[PDB]
C-alpha cells in the first residue's frame, strides 16, 4: 500500500500465497520484494508481471505437516 | 535437438514418389494418413530430415491437387499433432510461404491467416520469423491498405526487430508499416514507433532511398500537430543527402523548405544556432531564400508581414521551383494554418526585437507594428510573458509598457563604481600613452 | 571483509551499470547471505559438454593439424 | 592485472554454450544499448550472474573472451 | 476509507488517500452499495485533486465504476472535465447542476471549495504577470465573472 496498491496492482495477486510461508523473509526482503515486483513490459502491474518475481524467491524451508 | 534413432531415408525414397503417383490428383486420403504414420515412426525415431521431406511432400501434393480447404485442416493437424520437429515445421512453413505468393486467388488471405495462426502459437524468434513477417506484409498487399492490417503489422514487428533484424530487410519492413500507420492517420502510436526505431542509425551513410523515405513519412507526422523545430532539423537531414548525390531539383527544394522552416520555428537559443549555421552557405546564395534568410534572421528589422508577402513572398506565386513553398503556404487548409503560423511567428519576433531596443512604446504604435489591434497586441504580449520570454510590465489603464527591471540601489551604485573604475583605468592608460608619445614627440 | 564487500555492493547505495560475473567450484559451501536474490540475480550451471559439443571442440582443437 | 588481458580468440570459438553466450549478452549488452525498451518496462537491469560446475567448462575462456 | 478520509483532510498528500479509498471500494465490491458509492466518490475526488484528470476517464471507464455508475458519479466526471478545461466557471456550473449530490460538508463540499479556490488563484496568477497596473473589471472580463467576487478573491489572496 505504500507504493499505492503496488502502483495500481491487479486484483489477482493477493498475498495469501506468497506470505503464508514460515520462511523468515525479513521486512527488508519484504520491501525488496515489493520493489522487485516491478517487471512491467506493458502498462500496469499484473499477475504475469508478478510471476517472474512471484515464482522467483520460492520458499525452501517447509514441512510443518509432521508437527501438525 | 535429440539424437536420431531409426532412419527411414530408404523407405521414403522408395515410397513417397510412388505415393505421389497413386494420389496424383489427391483424391485419396489414405495416402496422406500412411505418410503421417511413416513420419510419426521417424518422429518417434527422432529423425528430422525424413519428417521435413514428408511435410514438404504433403504440402506439395496439396499444391498440385489444389484442395485449399483440405490444406487448411491438414497443416493445422500437422502443426498441432504433437508439434513434431521444430526444423520440419519451420521448413513446411517456408515452402508454404513460397507457394502462397504465386497464386493470387480469393482465399489466399485465408491461407495467409491460417499459417499466421499456426506460427503465432509461439516460437517466433526461434525457428523462422521472417516467414511471419512476409505473410503479414503479404496480407497488407492483399487488403490494399487499411487500418486493421496496419495495426496488425504494427503489433508484430517488435519481437523480430529486437531479436533478429536485418540492416536492409528489417528497416524496410519498418518503413513499410509506418507509412500505413500514417495512412491510418494515428499520431500517438506512429510517433511512438518512429521514435523507437530512429534510435538505430549509422546505417544511413550508405542509404539509397531509405533515410529520405523514413524522413519524408515522418515529416507529416510531426508537422501535423505542432512541430516546427524538429521539422527544420530533419529537412536539413534530407538536405545533406543531395550533397553526396547532386540532383538539382530535390536539392534546391530542400534548401527552400529548410530555410523557410528554420525561420518559421519559434524563437529559442537552439534555433538561433541553426539559423547562424545555415547562413553563410556558399551553395545557398543562388536562390531567393538567401535574400529571405539574410533579411529575416538578424539585425532586428521590422518584420511587417504585410510588406514581406510581396517583398519576399514571391515563393508563394512563382520562384525557381516553388514546390516546397506551395506545399507549405500554397495549400488551402494546412497552408492557411501555416500562413497564420507565419503571421504570429513574426509578431513574437517583432515583440522580441522591440524588447531589446525600445523601453516604453505607446500602445497604438506597437499594435500598428504588430499589424493588429490593442486587444490582440496585449493578448500576445500576455502570451510572451507567461512563457517568461520577455520581462514586460504594462499599465493597462494607461496602455504603456516597460521592459527594464527596476534597478536595485545596491547594484545601481555598483555599476556606477564600475563606471568610476573604468574611468580611472582610462585615466591611467591615457596618461601613460600621452606622456610616452610626448617623449617621442620631443626627441628633437 | 565479506561484510564490507556485501555492504559496499548492495549496502545502502547501489551501483549503476556495473555487473559482477563470478564463478566457483563448491556452490554448497557459499554463504547463503550472498546468494540470495538481489545480490545474485541469476544462477547458471555450466553442465557437461555434449557429445556433439565435444565433437565441435575436438574439431576446433584439431584445426591446424596435418591429417 | 585488470588491463593485461592476453590476446584471446572470439567467444564463438567455444561450442555448446550458446545459451550461456546469450545469457551474457542480455545481462551486459542489452541494458546499455537499449534503455528505452526497459524504460517502457520501467525496471532496473539485473546485477550479476553466477557460473558453477565441473572445474573444466570454459569459464576462464568466457571470462577472457568478454575481457 | 477512514484512513483515506483522514489523509485527505490532512492535505499533505492525496495519492495515498487514493490508495486507501480504492482499497475500501475494493472491499465494497458489490457488497455494501452506499459505502461503495462513498468510497469511489472519495477516490475520484482525490484523483482530480491530484490535478491529473487524465486518468479519471480510464478510472470511470473501469468495470467496477460502470457497475456503480450514478448521477453523482457523472457529476464528478463533469467536475473532472472542468478541471481538464481549467475553467473555474465550468466547475461552478457542474456544482450547481448537481448540488445536493455534492453538497455534503464532510470532505465533499470542503474539498470542492478548496479546489474552486485553487482554480481561482491559478487563473488570477496566470493572467497577472503582464500587468503592472490593470483595471479590475478587465480582469473580471478575462476570467468571465462578476466584479465583487473577483475583487473579493483577489483581496483574500493579497491580505
Ligand atoms: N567448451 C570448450 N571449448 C573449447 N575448449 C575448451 C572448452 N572447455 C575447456 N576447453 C579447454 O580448456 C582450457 C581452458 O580451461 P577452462 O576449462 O576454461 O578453465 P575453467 O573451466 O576453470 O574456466 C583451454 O585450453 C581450452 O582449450
Amino acid at each position: 500500500s505504500k507504493m499505492n496498491l503496488s502502483e495500481e496492482v491487479d486484483l489477482e495477486d493477493y498475498v495469501a500465497r506468497p506470505d503464508k510461508i514460515s520462511g523468515a523473509d525479513i521486512n527488508s526482503i519484504c520491501q525488496e520484494s515489493g520493489m522487485l515486483a516491478v517487471r512491467e513490459n506493458r502498462y500496469i502491474v499484473l499477475a504475469k508481471d508478478f510471476e517472474k518475481a512471484y515464482k522467483t524467491v520460492i520458499k525452501k524451508d517447509e514441512q510443518e505437516h509432521e508437527f501438525y | 535437438i535429440v539424437k536420431m534413432e531409426v532412419d527411414y531415408s530408404a523407405t521414403v525414397d522408395q515410397r513417397l514418389p510412388e505415393c505421389a503417383k497413386l494420389a496424383k490428383e489427391g483424391r485419396l486420403q489414405e495416402v496422406i494418413e500412411t505418410l503421417l504414420s511413416l513420419e510419426k515412426q521417424t518422429r518417434t525415431a527422432s529423425d528430422m530430415v525424413s519428417t521435413s521431406r514428408i511435410l514438404v511432400a504433403v504440402v506439395k501434393m496439396c499444391y498440385e491437387a489444389k484442395e485449399w480447404d483440405l490444406l487448411n485442416e491438414n497443416i493445422m493437424l500437422l502443426s498441432k499433432r504433437r508439434s513434431q520437429l521444430k526444423q520440419a515445421v519451420a521448413k513446411m512453413v517456408q515452402q508454404c510461404c513460397t507457394y502462397v505468393e504465386e497464386i493470387t486467388d480469393l482465399p489466399i488471405k485465408l491461407r495467409l491467416i491460417d499459417t499466421l495462426r499456426m506460427v503465432t502459437e509461439g516460437k517466433i524468434y526461434v525457428e523462422i520469423e521472417r516467414a511471419r513477417l512476409t505473410k503479414t506484409l503479404a496480407t497488407i498487399k492483399e487488403q490494399n491498405g487499411d487500418v486493421k492490417e496496419a495495426a496488425s503489422i504494427l503489433q508484430e514487428l517488435q519481437v523480430e526487430t529486437y531479436g533478429s533484424m536485418e540492416k536492409k530487410e528489417r528497416v524496410e519492413f519498418i518503413l513499410e508499416q509506418m507509412r500505413l500507420c500514417l495512412a491510418v492517420k494515428d499520431y500517438i502510436r506512429t510517433q511512438i514507433i518512429s521514435k523507437k526505431i530512429n534510435t538505430k542509425f549509422f546505417q544511413e551513410e550508405n542509404t539509397e532511398k531509405l533515410k529520405l523515405k523514413y524522413y519524408n513519412l515522418m515529416i507529416q507526422l510531426d508537422q501535423h500537430e505542432g512541430s516546427y523545430l524538429s521539422i527544420c532539423k530533419h529537412y536539413r537531414a534530407i538536405y545533406d543527402t543531395p550533397c553526396i548525390q547532386a540532383e538539382s531539383e530535390k536539392w534546391q527544394q530542400a534548401l527552400k523548405s529548410v530555410v523557410l522552416y528554420v525561420i518559421l520555428a519559434p524563437f529559442d537559443n537552439e534555433q538561433s544556432d541553426l539559423v547562424h549555421r545555415i547562413s553563410g552557405d556558399k551553395k545557398l546564395e543562388e536562390i531567393p531564400k538567401y535574400k529571405d534568410l539574410l533579411k529575416l534572421f538578424t539585425t532586428m528589422e521590422l518584420m511587417r508581414w504585410s510588406t514581406l508577402v510581396e517583398d519576399y513572398g514571391m515563393e508563394l506565386r512563382k520562384g525557381s521551383l516553388e514546390s516546397p513553398a506551395t506545399d507549405v503556404f500554397g495549400s488551402t487548409e494546412e497552408g492557411e494554418k501555416r500562413w497564420k503560423d507565419l503571421k504570429n511567428r513574426v509578431v513574437e519576433h517583432n515583440i522580441r526585437i522591440m524588447a531589446k531596443y525600445y523601453t516604453r512604446i505607446t500602445m497604438k504604435r506597437m499594435a500598428q507594428l504588430l499589424d493588429l489591434s490593442v486587444d490582440e497586441s496585449e493578448a500576445f504580449l500576455s502570451n510572451l510573458v507567461v512563457n517568461k520570454t520577455i520581462f514586460a510590465k504594462v499599465d493597462r489603464l494607461a496602455g504603456i509598457i516597460n521592459f527594464q527591471r527596476p534597478k536595485d540601489p545596491n547594484n545601481l551604485l555598483n555599476d556606477w563604481s564600475q563606471k568610476l573604475n573604468s574611468l580611472m583605468s582610462l585615466v591611467n592608460k591615457t596618461t601613460h600613452l600621452i606622456a610616452k608619445e610626448e617623449m617621442i614627440h620631443n626627441l628633437q | 571483509t565479506l561484510m564490507e564487500l556485501l555492504n559496499q555492493m548492495d549496502g545502502f547505495d547501489t551501483l549503476h551499470r556495473v555487473k559482477m560475473i563470478m564463478a566457483t567450484n563448491r556452490p554448497d559451501t557459499l554463504d547463503p547471505a550472498l546468494l540470495r536474490p538481489g545480490r545474485l540475480d541469476r544462477k547458471i550451471h555450466i553442465d557437461l559438454p555434449n557429445e556433439q559439443a565435444r565433437l565441435d571442440i575436438l574439431k576446433i582443437h584439431a584445426g591446424p593439424i596435418t591429417k | 592485472m585488470s588491463h593485461e588481458d592476453p590476446g584471446n580468440v572470439s567467444y564463438s570459438e567455444i561450442g555448446g554454450l550458446s545459451e550461456q553466450i546469450r545469457e551474457l549478452r542480455e545481462v551486459i549488452e542489452l541494458p546499455l544499448t537499449n534503455p528505452e525498451l526497459f524504460q517502457r518496462v520501467g525496471i532496473i537491469p539485473p546485477k550479476g550472474c553466477l557460473l558453477y560446475g565441473p572445474p573444466g567448462t570454459g569459464k576462464t575462456l568466457l571470462a577472457r573472451a568478454v575481457a | 476509507m477512514q484512513s483515506g478520509i483522514i489523509h485527505a483532510a490532512e492535505e499533505k498528500d492525496w495519492k495515498t488517500a487514493y490508495s486507501y479509498f480504492y482499497e475500501a471500494f475494493e472491499g465494497y465490491d458489490s457488497i455494501d452499495s452506499p459505502k461503495a458509492i462513498t468510497s469511489l466518490k472519495y477516490m475520484l475526488l482525490c484523483k482530480i485533486m491530484l490535478n491529473t484528470p487524465e486518468d479519471v476517464q480510464a478510472l470511470v471507464s473501469g468495470k467496477l465504476a460502470l457497475r456503480y455508475a450514478g448521477r453523482q458519479t457523472e457529476a464528478l466526471k463533469c467536475v473532472a472535465q472542468a478541471s481538464k478545461n481549467r475553467s473555474l466557471a465550468d466547475f461552478e456550473k457542474a456544482l450547481t447542476d448537481y448540488r445536493a449530490e455534492l453538497r455534503d460538508d464532510p470532505i465533499i463540499s470542503t474539498h470542492l471549495a478548496k479546489l474552486y479556490d485553487n482554480l481561482l488563484e491559478q487563473n488570477l496568477i496566470r493572467v497577472i504577470e503582464p500587468f503592472s497596473r490593470v483595471q479590475i473589471e478587465h480582469i473580471s472580463s478575462l476570467i468571465k465573472l462578476s466584479k465583487a467576487d473577483v475583487e473579493r478573491k483577489l483581496s483574500q489572496m493579497i491580505l
